[PDB]
RNA sequence: CAGCGGUGUUGUACGAUAUGAGCUUUCUAUUGUAGUAGCGAGUAUUUGAGACACUGGUUGUUACCACCGUCGU
RNA sequence: GAGCCUCUAGUGGAUGUUUUACACAUGUAAGGGAAUUCGGCAAAAUGGAUGCGUAACUUCGGGAGAAGUAUUGGUUCAAUUG
RNA sequence: GUACCGAGUGAUCGGUGGUGGAGGUAGAUGCAGAGCAGAUCUUGGUGGUAGUAGCGAUAAUUUGUCUUCAGCGGCAAAGACU
RNA sequence: AUACCACACACAAGGGAUCGUUUGGCUCCUGGGACGAGGAAGGGCGCAGCAGAGAGCGAUAUGUGUGGGAGCAGCAGCAAUG
């Protein structure tokens, strides 16, 4: 995975990355742009991104015309099974009470 | 035996719509092997095919509003759209009155 | 009208049987070279030395509260000139001594400043310094 | 529809038995020169006029 | 991405607590005493609060040093 | 058995890109208010219920919802259809 | 039938080398359904325009997982609509 | 004109002209000129070991008698007891 097989835990500013996107389709295009954010943060454009169903379900919670302001996610990096020339990044939802104090952390296991 | 067909036959057996049938995920082989209504009856007995519950539609607000209107709330001049006669029919008021009065006179005469 | 209202309706006569270069057509607008003649220097100064007028006895730099919107704070020397100037913030410009002297009375008059505005350019700016904001609010 | 006369039904029964390709063994016979049965029809492309 | 400073926009968060035009008289222990309440729009305090953005200021953490082609010496 | 919202039962694909100008369906506008145009064409304004108050003319039936004006939410009470 | 080369003012005629696989002329006369660039000619076959114009009125779609072997196909979980 | 457009030649595509062939047509001549209540002409439906169309035949849907005589076109079976 990452250095010392750690997972990286980060927060995604969904409010900012979607500023220009139309109200009618906000949640549909937000998914395309969450994946793009990840690939630039780890400098790996050609890689795959995989979204766990719990994270999908959190994002769609107020229907198509909305998206949450911030979301906290744990990321793992693995070789892509269907073509191991690529990597795949796997995203898991982390439930938080408040965002105050949460930076970017790397955690063992 | 394609899985869409399993749902149709199950819907027939459990007397509900296809939108309420749940197929269990961990033994698709066991489902796909089914050939007949008697196979499906066994799968239903074993709990691999399940009828889901209905979606909720509560009467909380309807009851609350009804009690308030019984106390005489709402029902002011800015809440009514029909004519006085549509809301409280005039022929019905007459018919209620005159039957009471006639009944009163009948009893008084008959009792002397 | 059908087929659109935001156009020139007639783009020529039958003869000559070509479109003339004098008729208006759609195309590029903006991003052209332009020279503005005879602009006057009101003030010259430095971004980190405070200054005062004979009348405004506050001492402050040229920088407004929170800086200029996509630039921040001036640090080096600066010039101040009358009116507006070509291009957005951050573009390079060339300055030249005037080609010929002006006879107009509006150009050749003296300038005496009494106040310079230093309030915020984001939103309605209602204070001239952080001291005033700290005094208006509590503590 | 579901209601039919006897005369209409026999027309449908006959029109249904005739609608078949050349059987695969005939193609091997020395003297036989047909490629495809030109009398085959589709319900999407023609009417029987049974009415 | 977060602190901590700075500059704005909106208008005073959730939850508690107190009051409120009026309407009402319930319970426990036990013979007679003591205990002893409900229902209610709104308003005030905590609270220029809470939310949201930008920072060419400053601290922490995390990521990034490749590769392929063309013309020349 | 209007429009708007839900229960039972049923439902959906020519891919990606924030995407100028000119369009086609729509919103909003300082001061002025038909100056526009063959022509107020298009749009705006009025709108339900309750009360007060209602002209010429008329075949005496009508005109007539004439016109013109006021009221309307939530809560807690009285009184019983006002 | 196809390339070359020669003869004739010309309509046309002759030879050589490949392809083809069973029929064909030179002279004199006889009989005609006897010579094409055109008729908005008749029938059949093919271009440029052009990888262009267009293919998207209506409720709306996302994620995982298996097949499919590469079907927004099927199944689970959400989001919508009549 | 490095790559576009045009023309010439060789090879590969695309189409079906030409030449060679014909169990068909047309014309003239000669014969014939034979249907039905004893159900005609014309229409429908059935019949094969594997059988759609067409040909042949009627629930006897390849039967009887006479004259002949070697195979039944594919696959499986039949045939001098035809």
């Amino acid at each position: 995975a990452f250095k010392d097989d750690k997972a990286i835990e980060l927060t995604i500013p969904m409010g900012k990355i979607t500023i220009d996107v139309s109200k009618r389709w906000k949640c549909r295009i937000g998914i395309r742009r969450l994946k793009k954010f990840i690939t630039k943060t780890f400098h790996d454009k050609e890689a795959e991104v995989q979204i766990s169903p719990d994270l999908n379900k959190f994002l769609w919670e107020r229907g198509m015309r909305n998206v949450p302001k911030r979301v906290r996610v744990r990321v793992n990096q693995e070789p892509y099974p269907k073509d191991p020339s690529k990597k795949v990044y796997k995203l898991s939802h982390v439930v938080v009470s408040t965002f105050k104090g949460l930076g970017t952390e790397a955690i063992a296991e | 035996m394609k899985l869409p067909r399993v749902k149709e036959l199950s819907a027939d057996i459990l007397k509900c719509g296809v939108r309420r049938i749940y197929l269990d995920t961990f033994e698709p082989s066991k489902l796909s092997a089914a050939t007949s209504r008697d196979d499906i009856r066994k799968l239903i007995k074993d709990g691999l095919i399940v009828r889901k519950a209905q979606k909720i539609h509560s009467r909380y607000h309807a009851n609350k509003l009804m009690r308030e209107k019984e106390k005489g709330r709402h029902s002011g001049p800015g809440k009514v759209k029909g004519s006085k006669n549509a809301r409280m029919p005039e022929k019905d008021k007459w018919i209620k009155r005159i039957r009471d009065l006639r009944n009163t006179l009948k009893e008084l005469r008959d009792k002397g | 009208s059908r087929k659109g209202k935001r156009k020139v309706a007639c783009i020529g006569a039958w003869h000559p049987a070509n479109v003339r270069r004098t008729v208006a057509r759609a195309g590029q607008l903006g991003f052209h070279r332009r020279t503005a003649q005879n602009k006057k220097i009101y003030m010259m100064g430095n971004g980190k030395t405070p200054f005062s007028t004979e009348y405004d006895l506050t001492s402050k730099t040229i920088n407004p509260m929170g800086g200029f919107l996509r630039y921040g704070n001036v640090k080096s020397d600066f010039i101040m000139v009358k009116g507006g100037i070509q291009g957005p913030s951050k573009r390079v410009l060339a300055l030249r001594k005037a080609f010929a002297p002006s006879n107009l009375g509006k150009d050749n008059e003296e300038i005496v400043l009494k106040f310079v505005d230093a309030s915020s350019k984001k939103g309605y700016g209602r204070f001239q310094t952080t001291e005033e904001k700290k005094a208006y609010f509590g503590i | 529809g579901s209601i039919k006369t006897r005369r209409i039904k026999v027309q449908l029964v006959s029109a249904l038995k005739k609608n078949r390709c050349i059987p695969q063994w005939k193609r091997a016979c020395p003297g036989f020169k047909q490629q495809y049965n030109f009398t085959k029809r589709s319900w999407k492309r023609k009417t029987l006029k049974a009415c």
